[PDB]
RNA sequence: AGGACCGAACCGACUAAUGUUGAAAAAUUAGCGGAUGACUUGUGGCUGGGGGUGAAAGGCCAAUCAAACCGGGAGAUAGCU
RNA sequence: GCUCGCCGGAAGACCAAGGGUUCCUGUCCAACGUUAAUCGGGGCAGGGUGAGUCGACCCCUAAGGCGAGGCCGAAAGGCGUAGUCGAUGGGAAACAGGUUAAUAUUCCUGUACUUGGUGUUACUGCGAAGGGGGGACGGAGAAGGCUAUGUUGGCCGGGCGACGGUUGUCCCGGUUUAAGCGUGUAGGCUGGUUUUCCAGGCAAAUCCGGAAAAUCAAGGCUGAGGCGUGAUGACGAGGCACUACGGUGCUGAAGCAACAAAUGCCCUGCUUCCAGGAAAAGCCUCUAAGCAUCAGGUAACAUCAAAUCGUACCCCAAACCGACACAGGUGGUCAGGUAGAGAAUACCAAGGCGCUUGAGAGAACUCGGGUGAAGGAACUAGGCAAAAUGGUGCCGUAACUUCGGGAGAAGGCACGCUGAUAUGUAGGUGAGGUCCCUCGCGGAUGGAGCUGAAAUCAGUCGAAGAUACCAGCUGGCUGCAACUGUUUAUUAAAAACACAGCACUGUGCAAACACGAAAGUGGACGUAUACGGUGUGACGCCUGCCCGGUGCCGGAAGGUUAAUU
C-alpha cells in the first residue's frame, strides 16, 4: 500500500531546507530555537 | 445550421450542435495569438473565489480589436474564424495598408465584404462610427461606454443594442437586458447584430460536454451538511429555510446592486 | 601560466594497486592521488614540470570516502581525487 | 462517429472464503466494474485549521479530523474515581 | 557436476526516483541471518567509479516563487512593476569492436562528429535591449512505404547415432557487422523569379505584410528506408594449446537469398472533427544608434580550448516506501519461438530462479482442491457458495422502442486428420528477360521463384475434434434511478452525489459575487445568447387552489422613531 513518506530530495530541500528556513522570519526563529537547543543538524540540508 | 445527432449511444441522444461551414478550418492567425493559462477560479491568494471553474480544453487568446480605431482606411474580410474565448465568431480583416486584425463578426458579414471605421463611414454592418453619426433607431453592437475605451456592450452571440433617443451629448440605448442606459454620444458602436445567433440553440447532451468547457459540477446546498451550507441538514429530504447563497444572503428576489456613482446613467432598470 | 606555488601542492602520492600497475604496464598511464580541487590542466602542468615527462591526457575521478566503525563509533574517511595520467608513448616514468 | 460494444495492460473495489497475537495497523485467493474518457499516470507548483479542499460521505487535509500537528498559557479546571 | 522443477509482457534485461559502498577480492563466524552455516546485502581489511559528444552544470522559458523602486498595511508584513529565478518542456556534437576480480558510448583499437577562441590568406557593410521569420505544438481515423525482427531455403562446419530405422524431402550449429560520409528514393508541402509602389510591423529596414506588374512553368523545402562506402577490417561455428581446472592464449569456414512483419520509423505527415489545441531562446533575417578603406561579417586552411561535478551497486526490490531479509506499494524503456485475434493463455528461448528450518507419520479437526449412486433448491433470511454457460462461421431471433435499439435475445448446425479439386487453389509477393526513357534509387511489360487463406467432395480415427489453458448461464413479472460517471482511504457503491435539460432570481461592467483591515485578485482580457446563486433533474404528457403566516419586492402620504440641535 502506498505509505505517507514518498521521498524527493528536491521537494525536501525546497520545503524544509536552510534557504527555505532563512526566507521568512518564522523560519529564522526555527533556526534560532535549534541553535539554542544545540542541535547538531539545523536543517534537512544535512 | 442546427443539427440533431443520432442516438447511437445514450450520450449522443440529446446533442444538438451548431455547424457553420463558413468558419475557417485551418489554424488561426499567429501574430494575433497570446497565451492564457487557466485559473481554476483561483485568485492570487490561491483561494477559490468563483466556484465551479476548472479543467476544460486548452485555449489560445485571440487579440480582438474592440476599439476599431483605424479610421478612414478600408478593410476587407479575409475569413470568419472560430474563437474559443467567446460565443461570437470573429473575422480576420485585411486593411488596405497591410495590417491584419480580428473583429467580432456581425450578422451577415462574409469573406470579401468591405468595412470601414471612423466618422466618414457608410451606414452598413461592420462599420464603426461615433454614435452621434449613427441614426436614431439603429441596431448596433460592440458599444463603447467611455469614448475610446473600446466596445463593452452587446458583444455576445446574437446580441445588439437599439439607439432609442439622442439628447445632446448623450444617447439613450435599449440594452439586451431590457435596461435603458445613457451613454455619451461620442462613444463608438458597430452597426448590425453580432453574428452566430444559433449559439443559444446548442444542447450539450451530456455531462462531459460541460467539462470540456471548464465547468465543474454544481452541488446543491440542500445536499450538504449544516457546516457546509445554510441549506444543509435534515433527515431525508428537508428544506424549511428561506433560500440563500452559501454566504447567507437571500437568493430569490433580493436585489444586490449598490453603485451610486453610475446611477445617473440608468434611465430604467431592466425589470 | 600556473604558478609554481600551486604546482608543488597538487600532486599528493602515487596510487599503488593492481589496476594501477596494469595501466602502467599496458597503457603507459600513471595513477596519482591529487588534491581534491586540482583541475585536469593543473595535474598535467605539474606532472610535466616535476616528473619531467610529456603528458598526453589527464582523466580524473573523485573517490568517495568510506563509512567506518571504530570502537562502536561511526566515522567517515575523506573523499579524494584520483588521476589517470596518460604519457606519450616513450616516456616511462 | 461514439462519456459506443467485448476484452488484457492500467485504474477501480461488487460477492465469498481465508486471514483477525495477520505474510499485511485493510491484504491474499477465486470471481467482479471501467477500460478514447466527466480516463489513467510521472514530475513540479498553489490553496492552511473555524481555515483549505469536497460529482457532498461531515469526506479528506502525512496510519490523527463535528475543527490537524507541535510548542506555549499549563500544575486549565475536575462538588468525580 | 549431473539430473529434476519454477518464471519467461518476468521471477529476464536496462534506466529515472530513492538509497549510499549494499560492488569486487581476501579473511572471519561472536552478534546479525526466524535452523546449521564452511555461506551472506553480517564483522574486518584492501581494492574499485576514467567522458569535448551520456547526464548535471549551462542557454531558454511554463505553472509558480522571489521581487529594486512602487502601492498598501498598528508593527510583523501583503500585493506587485522592471527584473530575476523555476523543468516535468525547447537548445551543439560518437559509434562499432576489444578489455577488468570489480568501470566503460568514459579505457584501448578502428572510424567519426560539434562548438568556441586565436593567427591567417582571400573576397567584404558590419552592427540591438528593437522588427520579421522560425522554433511552434489538439483529438480521432485511414492507408501506403518501410525497418526492427522472424521463418524457410541456399551456404559453410560438424554429425552417421546406447533400442527397430536413419547417405537423406536426414541431424545439429553458424550464417553478424555501427555511427559517419556519398547518393536525395517511397512520399509530404509549396507556383518560382525580377522590378515598381505603399496610411502596417512604437523609429529605420534592402526583411515581413499589402497593391500592381512583366515573365517562367518546375524552382525550392522536407524525407523513412534502400544502395555504395565505412569493412582486404572487426565479429565469427568450431578446432587447438596450455590450465593457478577460474578461464586465458592462438587459429578460424560461410557470412547469401526469398518470404512474413510491427504498437517502431516515414508521420510535427495526410484525412477529418470540435472541445479549437504552451512559452522563450538557440537558429534565419532586417535595419537603428554607432562604425565607417578600421573594427566586425563570411568561406577556407591551420592552431589551441571544450572546464567542473555525477558515473560502483540495487532499482517491481532482501539495498527504495512499508519498525522486519515483510505475499503490499513503486514512473519509463526493451519485447524471441510454437499455438493464438492478442502485450490473453499454455509450453519454451536468451536469461534468471527452487522463495534461509528440516526429517518422518499418513488420526480427529481446519484450510485449498478432485470425484460421486439416487434425488435435484427439499438447503437457506436469500441458490450464499458451487455447479453450469463459454470460440468462430452460418441459419434463426419476441414484447416493446426514444427507431439507435432490445440482440450474442432465445434456439440451432458445422468444426479433427488425410487425399483430391489444385503434385499449393483464390490471393499476396516479385527475379531473370524484355522494351521505352524528361537517362534514374526510373518507367512499362513479363512472369520464374517464394508465400498462401477458405470452400466443396471423398476417406478415416476416437466415447468425445471450439478436445488442454482460455472462454456469456438464459428467460419472465415488478420497485427505484434516464443514461456513462461520483462517494463514506480502513464495516455502507446505493434508490445517495453529479449529470444534460428546466425554472426562478441576481447582475449594465470599476458587474453581481468571492478572497482580502487594505492595495489588489479571481469572475474575465468575459459583457445579458454573459456571469453568479437557488431548486429540480434525460425524454414524454403535465405541473391545479391559497399572499392569512414567514420571507422577498414595490410604495411614501400619515403615525412611531437615532445621533445631532
Ligand atoms: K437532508
Ligand atoms: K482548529
Ligand atoms: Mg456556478
Ligand atoms: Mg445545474
Ligand atoms: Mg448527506
Ligand atoms: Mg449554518
Ligand atoms: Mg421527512
Ligand atoms: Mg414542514
Ligand atoms: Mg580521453
Ligand atoms: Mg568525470
Ligand atoms: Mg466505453
Ligand atoms: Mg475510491
Ligand atoms: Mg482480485
Ligand atoms: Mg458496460
Ligand atoms: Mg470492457
Ligand atoms: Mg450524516
Ligand atoms: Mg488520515
Ligand atoms: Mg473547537
Ligand atoms: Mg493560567
Ligand atoms: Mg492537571
Ligand atoms: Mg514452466
Ligand atoms: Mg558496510
Ligand atoms: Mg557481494
Ligand atoms: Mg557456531
Ligand atoms: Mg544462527
Ligand atoms: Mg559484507
Ligand atoms: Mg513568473
Ligand atoms: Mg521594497
Ligand atoms: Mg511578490
Ligand atoms: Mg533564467
Ligand atoms: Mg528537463
Ligand atoms: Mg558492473
Ligand atoms: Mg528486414
Ligand atoms: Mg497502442
Ligand atoms: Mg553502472
Ligand atoms: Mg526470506
Ligand atoms: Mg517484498
Ligand atoms: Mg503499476
Ligand atoms: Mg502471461
Ligand atoms: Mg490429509
Ligand atoms: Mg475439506
Ligand atoms: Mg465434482
Ligand atoms: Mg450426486
Ligand atoms: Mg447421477
Ligand atoms: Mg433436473
Ligand atoms: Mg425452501
Ligand atoms: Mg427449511
Ligand atoms: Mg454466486
Ligand atoms: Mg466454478
Ligand atoms: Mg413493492
Ligand atoms: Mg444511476
Ligand atoms: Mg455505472
Ligand atoms: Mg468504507
Ligand atoms: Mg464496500
Ligand atoms: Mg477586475
Ligand atoms: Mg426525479
Ligand atoms: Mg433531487
Amino acid at each position: 500500500m502506498k505509505r505517507t513518506f514518498q521521498p524527493s530530495v528536491l521537494k525536501r530541500n525546497r520545503s524544509h531546507g536552510f534557504r527555505a528556513r532563512m526566507a521568512t522570519k518564522n523560519g529564522r526563529q526555527v533556526l534560532a530555537r535549534r541553535r539554542a537547543k544545540g542541535r547538531a543538524r539545523l536543517t534537512v540540508s544535512k | 445550421a442546427v443539427v440533431k445527432c443520432k442516438p447511437t449511444s445514450p450520450g449522443r441522444r440529446h446533442v444538438v450542435k451548431v455547424v457553420n461551414p463558413e468558419l475557417h478550418k485551418g489554424k488561426p492567425f499567429a501574430p494575433l495569438l497570446e497565451k492564457n493559462s487557466k485559473s481554476g477560479g483561483r485568485n492570487n491568494n490561491g483561494r477559490i473565489t468563483t466556484r465551479h471553474i476548472g479543467g476544460g480544453h486548452k485555449q489560445a487568446y485571440r487579440i480582438v480589436d474592440f476599439k476599431r480605431n483605424k479610421d478612414g482606411i478600408p478593410a476587407v474580410v479575409e475569413r470568419l474564424e472560430y474563437d474559443p474565448n467567446r460565443s461570437a465568431n470573429i473575422a480576420l480583416v485585411l486593411y488596405k495598408d497591410g495590417e491584419r486584425r480580428y473583429i467580432l463578426a456581425p450578422k451577415g458579414l462574409k469573406a470579401g465584404d468591405q468595412i470601414q471605421s471612423g466618422v466618414d463611414a457608410a451606414i452598413k454592418p461592420g462599420n464603426t462610427l461615433p454614435m452621434r453619426n449613427i441614426p436614431v433607431g439603429s441596431t448596433v453592437h460592440n458599444v463603447e461606454m467611455k469614448p475610446g475605451k473600446g466596445g463593452q456592450l452587446a458583444r455576445s452571440a446574437g446580441t445588439y443594442v437599439q439607439i432609442v433617443a439622442r439628447d445632446g451629448a448623450y444617447v439613450t440605448l435599449r440594452l439586451r437586458s431590457g435596461e435603458m442606459r445613457k451613454v455619451e454620444a461620442d462613444c463608438r458602436a458597430t452597426l448590425g447584430e453580432v453574428g452566430n445567433a444559433e449559439h443559444m440553440l446548442r444542447v450539450l447532451g451530456k455531462a462531459g460536454a460541460a467539462r470540456w468547457r471548464g465547468v465543474r459540477p454544481t452541488v446543491r446546498g440542500t445536499a450538504m451538511n449544516p457546516v457546509d451550507h445554510p441549506h444543509g441538514g435534515g433527515e431525508g429530504r428537508n428544506f424549511g429555510k428561506h433560500p440563500v447563497t452559501p454566504w447567507g444572503v437571500q437568493t430569490k428576489g433580493k436585489k444586490t446592486r449598490s453603485n451610486k456613482r453610475t446611477d445617473k446613467f440608468i434611465v430604467r432598470r431592466r425589470s | 601560466m600556473i604558478r609554481e606555488e600551486r604546482l608543488l601542492k597538487v600532486l599528493r602520492a602515487p596510487h599503488v594497486s593492481e589496476k594501477a600497475s596494469t595501466a602502467m604496464e599496458k597503457s603507459n598511464t600513471i595513477v596519482l592521488k591529487v588534491a581534491k580541487d586540482a583541475t585536469k590542466a593543473e595535474i598535467k602542468a605539474a606532472v610535466q614540470k616535476l616528473f619531467e615527462v610529456e603528458v598526453e591526457v589527464v582523466n580524473t575521478l573523485v573517490v568517495k570516502g568510506k563509512v567506518k566503525r571504530h570502537g562502536q563509533r561511526i566515522g567517515r574517511r575523506s573523499d579524494w581525487k584520483k588521476a589517470y595520467v596518460t604519457l606519450k608513448e616513450g616516456q616511462n616514468l
